[PDB]
RNA sequence: GGGGGGAACCUGGGGAACUGAAACAUCUCAGUACCCAGAGGAGAGGAAAGAGAAAUCGACUCCCUGAGUAGCGGCGAGCGA
RNA sequence: UGGUUCGUGGAGCCAUGGGGGAAUCUGGGCGGACCACCGCCUAAGGCUAAGUACUCCGGGUGACCGAUAGCGCACCAGUAC
RNA sequence: GUAGGGAAACCGAGUCCGAACAGGGCGCAGCGGCCGCAAAGUCCGCGGCCGUGGACCCGAAACCGGGC
RNA sequence: GCUGGGGCUAGGAGUGAAAAGCUAACCGAGCCCGGAGAUAGCUGGUUCUCCCCGAAAUGACUUUAGGGUCAGCCUCAGGCG
RNA sequence: GUGGAGCCUGGGAGUGAGGGCGCGAGCGAUAACGUCCGCGUCCGAGCGCGGGAACAACCGAGACCGCCAGCUAAGGCCCCC
RNA sequence: ACCCGGUGAAAUUGAACUGGCCGUGAAGAUGCGGCCUACCCGUGGCAGGACGAAAAGACCCCGUGGAGCUUUACUGCAGCC
RNA sequence: UGAAAUACCACCCUGGCGCGGCUGGGGGCCUAACCCUCGGAUGGGGGGACAGCGCUUGGCGGGCAGUUUGACUGGGGCGGUCGCCUCCUAAAAGGUAACGGAGGCGCCCAAAGGUCCCCUCAGGCGGGACGGAAAUCCGCCGGAGAGCGCAAGGGUAGAAGGGGGCCUGACUGCGAGGCCUGCAAGCCGAGCAGGGGCGAAAGCCGGGCCUAGUGAACCGGUGGUCCCGUGUGGAAGGGCCAU
């Protein structure tokens, strides 16, 4: 039977034009009152997942 | 943070938006904080007041 | 006129668990296995109190596709129009 | 409560076990809570070929088996035991 | 497959954050003599590995259904 | 009290002067067939030949510790040089 | 310094029970064929070969095949030899 | 039991051309070293050894294995209010 | 005449009364639903709108069901431990184990933060009413042995220590380049722009001398935004930024 798209991955991650995998920095969901502004700000960007981890996530997204 | 050392937000007094989170001791510092801060909405420093987190 | 039989198939009335979730309860397995009733050479469905955005289509059934999309989901495992 | 992708979700729709309970086209249901507008459709009676499923049965055909294989059984086998 | 960026509206070789014409993230740009050659890509075959299936074979103790 | 014949009560059920006894020669939940090829991070087994290379038994994390993910270490193909 | 060196992209792993020895420590008793780390080695996978009486890891030395040829290594040269 | 006539099993079994000591070896050697001893083959007997046979240790631990039982573990259900 | 003023007719209040409708709660009685029972049954007797039974509410509930009941460990249990910081072990880069040797953290500070300016310690001897080993004062010596909120370590008076003035940079938008590193995290950060603080200026300031003072994701709350809104306009609900 065909592979199914993993919905937690589709909801967290995007495959870029060249196939890198991109996700939001973790760590400002909460407990933020004492975090610096440099911290909150920097966690507000996307980062590019480490190759071996991205490579795995990419396989769960067979039809993007 | 503790029961006595609380977290609180600082609200811009001109446009009413909370722009900063910080902390204080409410035994040592019972009056509501008033601090001049840069409001990114207003694009200028503005007296901000402690408002409940 | 009925009754009883018929390998699979079919509808309806009931309906598990192992298992998976690398534990488990929701979830899954699965409306499956199985019991029961009923039909018949098929059965079911069928002639819009429909679809759903087109100023549209035009009963139902069956195949391809739409699409593992939309969504659903201890937003987990998975499920899936 | 079930059905739907929908696990209570903003949860409509279809169905209905309990309670309440109308109207007959100026009636009613629907387009995903609700309201308006704009549209779609006519519930609470019934039937309806074909295209579809199956293989006990008959036949055709195998880059299928060839007696430890192939059906459990090539043979008097659902037998002896 | 031929466009990406953005939660989205949306814009588009850009776009997102941003007040920014700042900075940054993610993106955009063949060979020979018009000819041929190669190629994005995509289709089919073959092979390796992966996912779903009992998924390399054999083995529980057990659980559940219906019967005896 | 013992005993013949004829009967009734069974599977989370019977029956028990109670031993978790007995319910067709193994009962802390009977047997048969089915779900079913349950599951088994465990044990075992894994079949012709030559040729080249050739490990690991560590780190991090892990209801993890005799299992995994990543990394380290082996090998192949392409590129660099 | 041209090596089964190195770097880059990718495909496939296996491993994630180690062990002895030397040196440096901790633990232990300045015990263990003890235990736990570090550097190194070997066995693992070199239970193939010589020496060590025998003997994975001590000494010698990395077995492509053949020879009734030569030189050596550790160790040996009285007889077993 | 033994001898002669008749009939004639069994578990077990890698193969066997299957001695003692002192050593060595995965730490209890017929199978390795050195020694000692020993002609070939049986019959009746004994049980020290072949870590003899049987039974994939029942103790112990391990498995995010099972099952019976308990309760002011969790969560539900019958039942009762 | 007071706020409003008088006879008389209304519409409506404050509170109360009696009639009535419509009802909720209790008490009594009835009979015919419903239940029981009676040789006799379209009836009699008894219970009686209770009980039973349907739907729904909340509760009690090992009677039963499904399960859960951690790991490390010189076997397991028992005890102890589990994250983070500091020192040692650690073999002079980094790293490095043991149920090895010792201690700390889970806070705090509106100043204990920024900046400008000023100041310098502990301790010893001598001197000085109450006054002491040690209160405050004077002299000399005294480089740091004191201080630095808390453990330890590193650092440090050419201040990070102590005092004062003005202040809120305990910034918003970013961020070259690195440390560390399996991942994810963690860490440092020049510079540019906006709007500020201190300073004459040079300049400093994106919390604290430093290293602990912490928690991914899921689900949800609140403020903002005004991005999506199931034919359409809204709305429901979501996204996004902040927490
Ligand atoms: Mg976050
Ligand atoms: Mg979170
Ligand atoms: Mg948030
Ligand atoms: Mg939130
Ligand atoms: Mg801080
Ligand atoms: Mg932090
Ligand atoms: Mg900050
Ligand atoms: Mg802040
Ligand atoms: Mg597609
Ligand atoms: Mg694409
Ligand atoms: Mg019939
Ligand atoms: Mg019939
Ligand atoms: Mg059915
Ligand atoms: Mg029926
Ligand atoms: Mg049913
Ligand atoms: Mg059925
Ligand atoms: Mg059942
Ligand atoms: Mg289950
Ligand atoms: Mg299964
Ligand atoms: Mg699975
Ligand atoms: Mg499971
Ligand atoms: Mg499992
Ligand atoms: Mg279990
Ligand atoms: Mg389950
Ligand atoms: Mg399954
Ligand atoms: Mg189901
Ligand atoms: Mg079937
Ligand atoms: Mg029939
Ligand atoms: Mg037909
Ligand atoms: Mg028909
Ligand atoms: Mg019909
Ligand atoms: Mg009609
Ligand atoms: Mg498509
Ligand atoms: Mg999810
Ligand atoms: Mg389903
Ligand atoms: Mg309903
Ligand atoms: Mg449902
Ligand atoms: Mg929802
Ligand atoms: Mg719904
Ligand atoms: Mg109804
Ligand atoms: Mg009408
Ligand atoms: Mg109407
Ligand atoms: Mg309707
Ligand atoms: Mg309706
Ligand atoms: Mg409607
Ligand atoms: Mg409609
Ligand atoms: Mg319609
Ligand atoms: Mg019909
Ligand atoms: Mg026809
Ligand atoms: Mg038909
Ligand atoms: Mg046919
Ligand atoms: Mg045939
Ligand atoms: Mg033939
Ligand atoms: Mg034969
Ligand atoms: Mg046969
Ligand atoms: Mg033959
Ligand atoms: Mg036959
Ligand atoms: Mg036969
Ligand atoms: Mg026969
Ligand atoms: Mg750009
Ligand atoms: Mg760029
Ligand atoms: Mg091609
Ligand atoms: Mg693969
Ligand atoms: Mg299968
Ligand atoms: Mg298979
Ligand atoms: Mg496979
Ligand atoms: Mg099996
Ligand atoms: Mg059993
Ligand atoms: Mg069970
Ligand atoms: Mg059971
Ligand atoms: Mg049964
Ligand atoms: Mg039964
Ligand atoms: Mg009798
Ligand atoms: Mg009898
Ligand atoms: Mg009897
Ligand atoms: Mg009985
Ligand atoms: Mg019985
Ligand atoms: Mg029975
Ligand atoms: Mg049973
Ligand atoms: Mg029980
Ligand atoms: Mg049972
Ligand atoms: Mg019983
Ligand atoms: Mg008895
Ligand atoms: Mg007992
Ligand atoms: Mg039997
Ligand atoms: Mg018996
Ligand atoms: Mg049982
Ligand atoms: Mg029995
Ligand atoms: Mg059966
Ligand atoms: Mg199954
Ligand atoms: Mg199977
Ligand atoms: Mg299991
Ligand atoms: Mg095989
Ligand atoms: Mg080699
Ligand atoms: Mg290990
Ligand atoms: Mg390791
Ligand atoms: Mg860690
Ligand atoms: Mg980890
Ligand atoms: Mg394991
Ligand atoms: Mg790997
Ligand atoms: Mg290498
Ligand atoms: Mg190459
Ligand atoms: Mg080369
Ligand atoms: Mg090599
Ligand atoms: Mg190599
Ligand atoms: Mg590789
Ligand atoms: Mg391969
Ligand atoms: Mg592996
Ligand atoms: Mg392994
Ligand atoms: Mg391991
Ligand atoms: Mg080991
Ligand atoms: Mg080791
Ligand atoms: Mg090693
Ligand atoms: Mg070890
Ligand atoms: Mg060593
Ligand atoms: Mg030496
Ligand atoms: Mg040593
Ligand atoms: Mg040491
Ligand atoms: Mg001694
Ligand atoms: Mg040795
Ligand atoms: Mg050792
Ligand atoms: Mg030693
Ligand atoms: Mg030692
Ligand atoms: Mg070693
Ligand atoms: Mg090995
Ligand atoms: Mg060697
Ligand atoms: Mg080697
Ligand atoms: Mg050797
Ligand atoms: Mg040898
Ligand atoms: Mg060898
Ligand atoms: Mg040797
Ligand atoms: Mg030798
Ligand atoms: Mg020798
Ligand atoms: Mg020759
Ligand atoms: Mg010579
Ligand atoms: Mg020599
Ligand atoms: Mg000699
Ligand atoms: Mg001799
Ligand atoms: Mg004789
Ligand atoms: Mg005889
Ligand atoms: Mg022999
Ligand atoms: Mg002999
Ligand atoms: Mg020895
Ligand atoms: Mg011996
Ligand atoms: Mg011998
Ligand atoms: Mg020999
Ligand atoms: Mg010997
Ligand atoms: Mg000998
Ligand atoms: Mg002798
Ligand atoms: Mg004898
Ligand atoms: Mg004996
Ligand atoms: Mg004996
Ligand atoms: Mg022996
Ligand atoms: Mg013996
Ligand atoms: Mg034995
Ligand atoms: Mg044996
Ligand atoms: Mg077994
Ligand atoms: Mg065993
Ligand atoms: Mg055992
Ligand atoms: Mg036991
Ligand atoms: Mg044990
Ligand atoms: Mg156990
Ligand atoms: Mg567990
Ligand atoms: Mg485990
Ligand atoms: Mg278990
Ligand atoms: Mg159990
Ligand atoms: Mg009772
Ligand atoms: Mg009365
Ligand atoms: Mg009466
Ligand atoms: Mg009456
Ligand atoms: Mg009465
Ligand atoms: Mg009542
Ligand atoms: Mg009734
Ligand atoms: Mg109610
Ligand atoms: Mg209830
Ligand atoms: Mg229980
Ligand atoms: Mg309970
Ligand atoms: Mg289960
Ligand atoms: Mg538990
Ligand atoms: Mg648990
Ligand atoms: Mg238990
Ligand atoms: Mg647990
Ligand atoms: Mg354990
Ligand atoms: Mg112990
Ligand atoms: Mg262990
Ligand atoms: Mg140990
Ligand atoms: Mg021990
Ligand atoms: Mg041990
Ligand atoms: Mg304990
Ligand atoms: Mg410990
Ligand atoms: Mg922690
Ligand atoms: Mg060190
Ligand atoms: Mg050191
Ligand atoms: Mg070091
Ligand atoms: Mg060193
Ligand atoms: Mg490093
Ligand atoms: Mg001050
Ligand atoms: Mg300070
Ligand atoms: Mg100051
Ligand atoms: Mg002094
Ligand atoms: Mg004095
Ligand atoms: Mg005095
Ligand atoms: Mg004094
Ligand atoms: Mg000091
Ligand atoms: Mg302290
Ligand atoms: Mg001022
Ligand atoms: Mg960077
Ligand atoms: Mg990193
Ligand atoms: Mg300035
Ligand atoms: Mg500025
Ligand atoms: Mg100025
Ligand atoms: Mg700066
Ligand atoms: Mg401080
Ligand atoms: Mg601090
Ligand atoms: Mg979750
Ligand atoms: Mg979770
Ligand atoms: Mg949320
Ligand atoms: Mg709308
Ligand atoms: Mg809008
Ligand atoms: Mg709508
Ligand atoms: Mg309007
Ligand atoms: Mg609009
Ligand atoms: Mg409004
Ligand atoms: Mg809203
Ligand atoms: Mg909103
Ligand atoms: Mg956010
Ligand atoms: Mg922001
Ligand atoms: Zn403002």
């Amino acid at each position: 039977p065909k592979m199914k798209t993993h919905k937690g991955a589709k909801k967290r991650v995007k495959i870029t034009a060249s196939g890198k995998v991109v996700a939001m920095k973790t760590g400002k969901r909460h407990l933020n009152w004492q975090k610096s502004g440099k911290e909150i700000r920097q966690k507000g960007r996307k980062f590019v997942l480490a190759k071996p981890e991205a490579e795995r996530i990419k396989l769960l997204l067979p039809y993007e | 943070a503790s029961e006595v050392r609380i977290k609180l937000l600082l609200e811009c007094t001109e446009c009413k938006r909370r722009n900063y989170a910080t902390e204080k001791n409410k035994r040592n510092t019972p009056n509501k904080l008033e601090l001049r801060k840069y409001c990114p909405w207003c694009r200028k420093h503005t007296v901000h007041r402690e408002v409940k987190i």
